[PDB]
Order: structure tokens, then C-alpha cells, then sequence
RNA sequence: UCGUGACAACGACAAUGGAAGUACCUUCAUUUCUCGGCCAGACCCAACCUCGCCGCGCAAUUUCCUUCCGGGGCUAACAUCCGGUGGGUACUGUGCGGGUUUCGAGGUCAUGGGGUGCGUGAGUGGGCGGAAUAAAGGGUCGGUGGUUGUGUUCUUCCUCCUUCCCUGUCCGUGCGUCUCGACGCUGGCGAUGGAAAU
RNA sequence: GGAAUGAACCGCUUAGGGAUAUGUGGCGUCAAAACUUGUGGGCUCAUUCUCGAUACGUGAAAAGGGUGUUGGUGGAUAUCCACCGGCCCCGA
RNA sequence: UCGAAUCGCCACUUCUCUUAUCCGGUGGGCUGCCCGCCCGGCGCCCAGUACCUUCAUUUUCACAAGAUC
């Protein structure tokens, strides 16, 4: 619900004609806000590898993943961004969450922050929940043990909206004005 | 302001005493600096008359160092062909607070001016606000809430000594025989706060069965 | 249904009773409670009557959006008000036949009032006065 | 930022903050109260001489909330009100009532 | 300091949210301000995220397993008995008291009014006949310094 | 251009100017005075615009859920993870609905009215009158043979009966050429005055 | 109508007026709008022409450096080496 | 002389300090759990929850026609 980049699969094809009938049926994942932009991404994907425009073509399905339940878990995210000066850079990143779209959405954020990239220069290569004892990272390698527990310190407490004083007496909550 | 005659007179003939206006007390020990002088300007803009005390308590983000540069920064500006007209740059850090607030006011039209015009900004808690009433707080500024801990501050006392203040020992030499009076006088009536809490306990099993119920209900008793 | 022509014709809000309590919010008896009794008989505003022993509003008219229906009703099926008409008020020290009208209705609302299980505390509800005090917000309330 | 428009007033009410609570005072009453310098004609001028005097009301209405923040929309009548009440009190009345 | 522990079997009371008010046990723990939280013994409260700015920890605790079963979970309280605990606090309590005042019908408002009026009255009865003797106010500790006053003269 | 008497005020933004109100002045105009072309408030009809509450279709809900094992992992376990076994039968999408044999409210100082009352001042209404009482048009079940498509039988859709379940049917009012005019109920103010109102 | 200001930029193009909704641009005060919105993540500390913050707008910056801090890539060993980014600092 | 706008008040609030902090203070047992100990208010229509008690014709809103100064 609050990740954005829904899981998208995209089916295409090449048009039949003749010089070649019963064109090869191909297989897209992709992370995308919405189905047109998923459709956009797919026709992309097309057009630099098989030489095939989404003007000679058509889509087959355009549906939405399902996953599995609401556990946490780690995620391997291999990520590549391109960028002037540098060219292409690839990654591979581990992330803490509860399903796929949450992990690929953290990446893209994460990229924004620490690399100034934004989405239509990101290309997502694959995500996959791996397990325990083979995460390399020590920041997600953290929170693996048992007995884990760390205390709240610096909380900035907000009232909610309802309430929201703005003047209120020093030795009681008596709200004098607002 | 000091009744002339005229108006000593009038109230005679008419049989007023004394009378106050509805004022609001704010303490400002401990807030920052620009998130209250936002908060109070706007407050006056929409008719209110306030009081500010302790106004050598605001904070300031930053170190000392970056800050007092800052102040000398403004000093250096002056109307070359005569000093005399040019800004003035006050000291007191009762009048940095109104000079801050006045910025965020239109201060050429006759509304701004009549809004500044309801703000006093004492240093401390002089002897005629300590018995008024209880004092405010805003919670949208109190650097508790405003400040990451490990960032350095500054107090607006200790900088704006060393750049000209010259009362610092003055306030808090009388801030001192004000604490020590004050908490003289709280711990004294001790025994009638307890006795009035004596009384509101065991006013139950006075009252009638009933009006306890429904307190209980309600969580006031 | 009930065509606009017939008397029984009425367009008020659901909460506006006979029998329910009424904050009155305007006039010389403002934050005052009161017993609405009927409505007239054309679209015209309600009756109420508080009993004047209680909190000294007598026999008038009033219209229904200068008044607050609160959730409290009183059963009137004893009573009978079918002696308030319009040309009473029509009529425009106090006549002694508004003043008998005024008694009888009174005496009927009062033994109804205490017919009800809760009759003392109802007495001294509407005894009682409402107001606005600093600090208090109306919206938030549920009447 | 270019300028204001002064056919519509923005009142700011105690104990509101939300545009919840401010759609609950949608289509009532204001008044506007101050003084003049002699007493002109007023209501009730010869049923109740009691009320004459030299204060006067100015009436208004509340159209639309404004903001996310409680404010309010005030319409005055046929007129505007007079730019001397900037900053001052304005009476918000329970009427027409519809609870 | 002596802040109560973030930790799997911890009681948590909601913020803000649209479950507001609502006390529910931690699960499990996913990164450095998100837990899932989950109360198999009250109506909504299943397991869900929830952020940690909007939670504040509870004195109790209940020893459980980090993502643990639905019925394992609804084992563990009510052996320990921690639901009713908390709702016997003084913070609960007042909880309930500011929602039961929201529900009031304006009837039950001049009830409350009147049973505060009648405490006030009896409590000014109590202090009165204690400031008889021993005077403690400021009116009836005058009155002892204007009679020895006026005794050499008198 | 200047003098004088009366008055209005006014800090310093040079004055002048525009818009919208207000406070005092009016040798101005118009209306009313026992009905009013004055000021307010509520109500009705039509129209327009909102909010609550309740729902539907689609394989969208199976790259999923649950049990029993073999790996693996932690600590004694469980869990994250990978392969298999038998059961399956508030949920991150998309297109939409709901007042008349009645689904609950609100607003128009942002609209027109004679505000059903006289005559050609044309209530058009599932809404106003008269009649009648499931009227044709849908949702499931069980059968019934033609159809689209996988795979070497089942899967859709049709037409034809059988069970229950839901909803709301028919009729009616042109003017003797054309146009403009007609402003209900309650209170305040106004009874000829150096009067009220615009 | 917006970019504080500007012939030419952004939006829009113009009879006299109401209601509703938008565009560009915005919601700490000046100044209408988050009475300082989120029950969203990260990064940054900037001592003397004073860190940074609305394009056109060279309406001001380069080569070259810094484990200051936060991320990646490729090799050895159960920490070391080489290289490349982000923000900040010197060059100024 | 003055007709005016404003509509809580208190000798229980009117002392101080912290926010990485026993948020009322405060000890003990085995680096987080467990176990003990002691101590704002009034105000809204009988001076008070209880019997009794004048409200009008100001007969449908209008500055509260009433108060404070
Ligand atoms: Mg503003």
C-alpha cells in the first residue's frame, strides 16, 4: 500500500506476418507506477534487444504480481544508472522489507539520495529474497539476531491534529490559546 | 501610562479602581530564536497583547564563534556620509528580539506599527510580571523538539555580551534574589495546598452516593 | 403521502419532537430549556413550552432553527395542547384566559415530567442554563 | 500577490484547526459590532427606547471554509465590511441551527 | 536511559493512526522504524506495519519467539494475563474517561456537572471547621495577629 | 491670484489618482404615512451544485495459502531460504452504480416565481391528477442440443424448459392574433413631522 | 497572472459584472494557502565579502587537491591495496 | 459632561530544573528483565442534589434591552 512501483509482468509479441509467422513470445518484469508506463518500459526493452517497435507489435497481458505474505525478510537488488562522465555503473544492494515492490522502491529512493539519479535513468536488472548467512552487508546483517532491542531516545512527539495547541501553560496542558 | 489629572478625575467621578487588559505572559527560556518571533508576529497581527520575559534564554543554532561573526557582520554596516541616520544596531537581547520580530511585520504601515506596538519583551521577570499569572510556552520552538542534541548552540545573553551588552550581572544578580524569594514563598502555603487536598478527599463519603458514581464513571475520581 | 394543501402537511427536521427538550439559541430567554408541545397547523413554527416553575418560559412561538433539539424526550400522551391555536397569538399585565390555558397546560406537563422514572433529575435539568465558556468548542458535541 | 478583492472576508474562529469543524459552521449568522459618535435610529427604536445608543452591528454570513486550518468564508451582505475591523472581534452566532 | 526496550513481545499503544489508542503486542522487527505489530483478542489489530514514530513502548512485556503464530501468540496473553493489567493503569483509565465524555448526550453532561458541584461544596464544608481550628488561610491566620493586637489596647 | 469668518482635519511615505466601505455633513431627488417602490427572518415550487451511507462486474484476489517430509540455518527449538507431498476454494489492480408502489441529509446575499392565489398570467411531472396491482426484464439452481479453443476427454458462449429471488404498470389537460405589466407569510420602521426610507 | 525587480522568459491572450474550477508559481512571517502536513526515506556543519536554497541568467567560476563524512567496483587475508561516485572544504 | 467597541477568575495557577530523561520520587535481585517502599482548582441558575420556589404582553431573529471598567 504506501510503496509506490507496483510488480508488473508484460507479454509481447511481434506481429504475424509473412517472412516470419508465429513471431517468439517474450517475458518482462518491471516496476512501474502504472500499466502505461510499464507498457512503455516494455516496448523500450524490445526495441534495444530484438529490434521489434511497439508500432509492428502488440501486448498480451499487462498483469500484476502477487507476493507472498507479510513477513520481514532481505532482499539482493542489483541495480544499474547511468550517468555522464561515468557511463554505466552497476550495483548490487541488500535491503530490509516486507515485499518485492518495497525493496525495488527503497532502491530507487536510495539511488535519488546518494547518486542524484532518477527513475528513467535506472535500470533494474533483479530482485530476490535471500536468506540468512549469506548477506554481505553488515548494516542489514544487523538485525538478524534473536533478543534484538534498542530503546526510542530523541522522539519528537506530535499531538494529533485534533488537539494541536498552540500556547499552552508551562506547568499543565491547559492550552491557553488555540 | 501615568494618569494626568484629567484622567485621575474622571475615574473618580465614575468610581473606577483598576483594570487589566488580557494580556498573555510568555517565557521564552529556551526556544529558538526564529521559529518565536515567526510565531508571535503573526499572533499579533491577529489582535493579541503579549508579554515576553527571559529573553536573554533564546537559543540560537550554531557555535559562538559562527554566530558572534554574524552580529559583527551587521555592525559593520553604517550610512558613511552620516553614522547618525544609518541602522542602528542595539545590544540588549530584549531589543534584538523586537528588532527580529519587526522584520517579519509591514512595519511602514500604520497597521504594522500599532501591532509592534503590543509587545513589551522584558529581560527576566520583572517585579511587576511575577504575580500576574501563570506563564506560557510555545511548543513549536522549545529546541527540544527543534534541536539534534549533538548540534552546538548559543544562548542570546552570553553573545550578545562581548559584542556591547553591558547588564549581564545586573540580570542575573536580581534573577537570583528572584528564585530565592519565589521558592520561599511556594514552600510556604504548603499546608493549605495539602489541607485543600486533604478536602477533596473525603468530601467522598459526604457526598451523596450517587454524584460519586458518576465520578468514577468519568474517571475523576 | 401528504400533499402540501392538507394541514397535516409539515416539513421539520426529525429530531424536533413533541416531548423533546430544546436549547433555546435567541430572544429575551436565551440558553434556557424548554418542552416542545406541537407544531401549527399549517408549516408555521412550533409551540414550546417550558414549565414556568421550572425555567420561567411561558406559552409562545418559536422557529425551529433558533432552537437546539437535544436527545432527551419527555412522553406526552397524556397531555392533550389542543386548546393552543393561532388566533391566540393572533391576539397582538397578562389576560387571565391566557393565564388559565397557561396553568392547566402546566399542571399536565408537570405530572407528566414526573411520571417519567427519572422525574427529579429531569426537574432539575431543565432548571439548569446554557452558555459558552473560554475554551469550549459546540462542534464536537453530540447533544 | 497581486493585490485583494474585498467582497469576501476570512474570519479565523477559536477551537477549530480542521476543515472538519469548520463545515460545521457553514450558513451561519456573523455580526460585526462597534461604535459611532450619536445615537442614530436602530430596531426596535420605539418598542424598546432601552436599546438606543451609539453601537452598531454589521451582519454577514459564512459561505465556505478557507484553508485546511478552520478558516472561514464571510460574505457581508450587499456591502463590505469596513477595513477598520482588521484585527478586531466578530460575533459568530449558533443560527440557524441544524442539529 | 530508562526507556522501555524495543523488542519482540513488547506492548505498544498507537499514536495517530487510524487505530488510534489501540494496544497491540510487537512481532518482529524489519529495519531501523518499522515493526509489525498484531492483537488476535480485540477486533481489527491484525498484523500489519506500523512505523515507529507512531508507537510508544508499554511497561509489558510477554516472552515470545520473533515471528510467531497467530494462535501462539493469543496463548501467550492470555496466560500472563497482560490485557487486563494495562487496562487497570491509571494512563488507561484516563484513555477511557476522554472518549466516554466525547459520547456524552448533554443529559449525562449536566449529571457530571452536577456530581463535580456537589464535591466542591462539600470539600469547601471540610476546610472550613479545619481552619477553626488551626488556622491555615490566609483570612483566619490575620485574624490571631489582629486579636493579640488588639489585646494591650483592649 | 489674494484677504477675511466659519469648519475639516492632518505627523514624517511630495501631492494628485483607482477600487471598496465607513464616520460626520447635506437650501438635492424619489417613495410612504394604515396602507408602503422601506429593512430583516423563516417557509414553498422549479433549477443547479454538494455531502453522507450502501453496493456491482472482471482469473484482480493461485508467481498465492495450508499441511507432511528432505536439505539448510539459528538456538533446545522455531523462524528467514530451497526442493518435493496431499489439500485449497481488510488483501497493493481495473471499469462502474444507488430515491418515486420511494435510499438519508445540505447550500444558493451565487437563479426564476402569481410565490395556486382573477379572467389568455399555458404546474407536463417516475415528481401533479385518475386507474390498476409483478404487468416485462433481470439474478442463481438442475437438466437440454448447437458452438470457440487447449489436450489427446473438458472449457467457454448460446436456445429450451424447471426451481427459488429481486423490481414497479397504464392513461390524461393549446388560447377568443402578439408583447409588456401583476412581487405570498412574520416582525421592525413609518399616523404629516425641522418625520422615516432609498 | 507568475519568475522580488526587467520590451522579448513561463502561463494566458483582453465587452461590463457574479459563482465555480484551473494554468505558471506556490503553502515559517512579511503574504492568500500544510494554524511549521505525512502515522515517507536518505545526505549535509560551511570562522570574518559571513554553507545552501526559483530555470532563461557567464544575474559568476576552472585545472588541481582533502578517510571530513556517506556509497559502489575489482584483487589478496580471515584486515590491506587500486579505482570511481554524492554532499561539504581548499584553490577563490 | 460619557451614549459608546471589549464579555473568566483564583492568597489551590501565579517557584525551579531535565527531555540520552526513574515524568511523582525512590531501593533490591539476576548488561536487559524481574521484585518492592512512601507521598491546576473553581465557575455554567436551591451556597447544593433535596423537598421547596417569581419569571409572561419584550406573545418568531436583530449589540446582552444585561454586566465589567
Ligand atoms: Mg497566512
Amino acid at each position: 500500500v504506501r510503496p509506490h512501483l507496483r510488480h508488473y509482468c508484460v507479454v509481447g509479441r511481434e506481429t504475424p506476418s509473412e517472412k516470419n509467422p508465429q513471431p517468439t513470445v517474450y517475458k518482462f518484469e518491471v516496476f512501474a507506477p502504472n500499466f502505461v508506463v510499464a507498457k512503455s518500459r516494455f516496448w523500450r526493452m524490445m526495441r534495444e534487444k530484438n529490434k521489434v517497435k511497439s508500432t509492428h507489435g502488440d501486448v498480451l497481458s499487462c498483469k500484476v504480481v502477487k507476493d507472498r505474505k507479510l513477513a520481514a525478510r532481505n532482499y539482493s537488488v542489483d541495480i544499474a544508472y547511468y550517468s555522464q562522465r561515468c557511463g554505466y555503473t552497476h550495483m548490487v544492494k541488500e535491503f530490509r522489507d516486507v515485499c518485492k515492490a518495497g525493496a525495488v522502491s527503497q532502491a530507487y529512493n536510495d539511488l535519488a539520495s546518494r547518486h542524484r539519479a532518477r527513475y528513467h535513468n535506472i535500470e533494474v536488472l533483479g530482485v530476490k529474497s535471500i536468506p540468512n548467512h549469506e548477506v554481505r552487508r553488515l548494516n542489514v546483517a544487523q538485525f538478524h539476531p534473536h533478543n534484538l532491542s534498542f530503546p526510542l531516545l530523541q522522539r519528537r512527539v506530535k499531538a494529533p491534529r485534533k488537539d494541536r495547541v498552540i500556547f499552552v501553560k508551562k506547568n499543565s496542558k491547559r492550552a491557553v490559546v488555540a | 501610562v501615568l494618569p494626568s489629572r484629567r484622567s485621575l478625575n474622571r475615574s473618580s467621578r465614575k468610581g473606577f479602581k483598576k483594570h487589566r487588559p488580557d494580556i498573555i505572559v510568555i517565557d521564552l527560556k529556551d526556544h529558538v530564536l526564529g521559529r518565536a518571533a515567526a510565531i508571535v508576529a503573526k499572533q499579533l497581527l491577529l489582535g493579541k497583547k503579549i508579554t515576553v520575559v527571559r529573553c536573554e534564554k533564546l537559543t540560537i543554532a550554531g557555535s559562538e564563534i559562527r554566530n558572534k561573526i554574524k552580529y559583527l557582520q551587521f555592525l559593520r554596516k553604517r550610512k558613511l556620509s552620516n553614522p547618525k541616520l544609518g541602522p542602528f544596531h542595539h545590544r540588549s537581547p530584549s531589543d534584538v528580539f523586537i528588532r527580529t520580530v519587526r522584520s517579519m511585520l509591514p512595519r511602514y504601515t500604520k497597521r504594522g506599527q500599532r501591532a509592534l506596538r503590543q509587545l513589551v519583551a522584558y529581560e527576566g521577570v520583572p517585579v511587576n510580571v511575577v504575580r500576574t499569572g501563570g506563564r506560557v510556552v510555545i511548543p513549536k520552538a522549545q529546541r527540544h523538539n527543534c534541536y539534534r542534541n549533538e548540534r552546538r548552540f548559543t544562548v542570546l545573553g552570553n553573545m550578545c555580551k562581548h559584542v556591547g551588552w553591558k547588564y549581564s550581572d545586573v540580570v542575573e544578580k536580581l534573577e537570583a534574589a528572584r528564585i530565592e524569594k519565589s521558592g520561599r514563598h511556594h514552600k510556604k502555603m504548603e499546608k493549605v495546598r495539602v489541607a485543600w487536598k486533604n478536602a477533596r478527599k473525603e468530601a467522598l463519603k459526604k457526598m451523596p452516593q450517587k454524584n460519586v458514581e458518576v465520578l468514577k464513571k468519568f474517571g475523576l475520581a | 403521502k401528504v400533499s402540501r394543501k392538507s394541514p397535516e402537511y409539515s416539513t421539520v427536521r426529525k429530531s424536533c419532537k413533541p416531548g423533546t427538550i430544546a436549547i433555546i439559541l435567541a430572544g429575551r430567554f436565551r440558553g434556557r430549556r424548554a418542552v416542545i408541545l406541537k407544531q401549527l397547523p399549517k408549516n408555521g413554527p412550533l409551540v414550546i413550552s417550558g414549565p414556568m416553575k421550572y425555567s420561567g418560559v411561558p406559552i409562545r412561538r418559536i422557529d425551529s432553527r433558533y432552537i437546539i433539539a437535544t436527545s432527551t424526550r419527555v412522553d406526552l400522551t397524556g397531555v392533550d395542547t389542543s386548546a393552543i391555536t393561532p388566533e391566540i397569538f393572533k391576539r397582538e399585565t397578562v389576560s387571565d384566559e391566557r393565564a388559565q390555558l397557561q396553568n392547566a397546560i402546566d399542571t399536565a406537563l408537570i405530572q407528566a415530567i414526573k411520571k417519567d422514572p427519572l422525574g427529579k433529575e429531569m426537574a432539575g435539568y431543565l432548571h439548569s442554563v446554557f452558555t459558552i465558556k473560554p475554551g469550549d468548542a459546540p462542534h464536537r458535541l453530540k447533544w | 500577490l497581486h493585490g485583494q478583492n474585498k467582497n469576501t472576508a476570512l474570519v479565523r474562529i477559536e477551537n477549530v484547526n480542521t476543515t472538519e469543524d469548520a463545515k460545521w459552521y457553514v450558513g451561519k449568522r456573523v455580526c460585526y459590532v462597534y461604535h459611532g459618535y450619536k445615537i442614530k435610529r436602530c430596531v426596535r427604536w420605539s418598542k424598546a427606547p432601552a436599546r438606543r445608543s451609539n453601537t452598531r452591528a454589521i451582519w454577514g454570513r459564512i459561505t465556505r471554509p478557507h484553508g485546511t486550518s478552520g478558516t472561514v468564508r464571510v460574505k457581508f451582505n450587499g456591502s463590505s465590511v469596513p477595513a477598520s475591523a482588521i484585527g478586531r472581534r466578530i460575533r459568530v452566532y449558533l443560527y440557524p441551527s441544524r442539529i | 536511559v530508562k526507556a522501555n526496550y524495543i523488542r519482540a513481545g513488547r506492548l505498544v499503544r498507537i499514536l495517530r493512526g487510524p487505530r488510534q489508542n489501540r494496544v497491540g503486542v510487537i512481532v518482529d522487527i524489519v529495519d531501523a522504524n518499522r515493526v509489525l505489530v498484531e492483537n488476535p483478542c480485540e477486533q481489527k489489530m491484525w498484523r500489519h506495519v506500523q512505523n515507529l514514530k507512531n508507537v510508544e513502548p508499554l511497561k509489558f512485556c510477554v516472552s515470545i519467539s520473533r515471528n510467531c503464530s497467530t494462535k501462539a501468540l493469543k496463548e501467550a496473553l492470555e496466560s500472563k494475563k497482560v490485557l487486563e493489567k494495562y487496562a487497570a493503569t491509571k494512563s488507561a483509565v484516563r484513555i477511557a474517561a476522554k472518549k466516554a465524555f466525547a459520547e456524552s448526550t448533554d443529559f449525562e453532561r449536566y449529571q457530571l456537572r452536577v456530581a463535580k458541584r456537589s464535591r466542591a461544596y462539600w470539600a469547601r464544608k471540610i476546610f472550613d471547621d479545619n481552619d477553626k481550628k488551626n488556622p491555615v488561610s490566609w483570612h483566619k491566620v490575620a485574624l490571631k495577629k489582629l486579636l493579640k493586637n488588639a489585646k494591650k489596647v483592649d
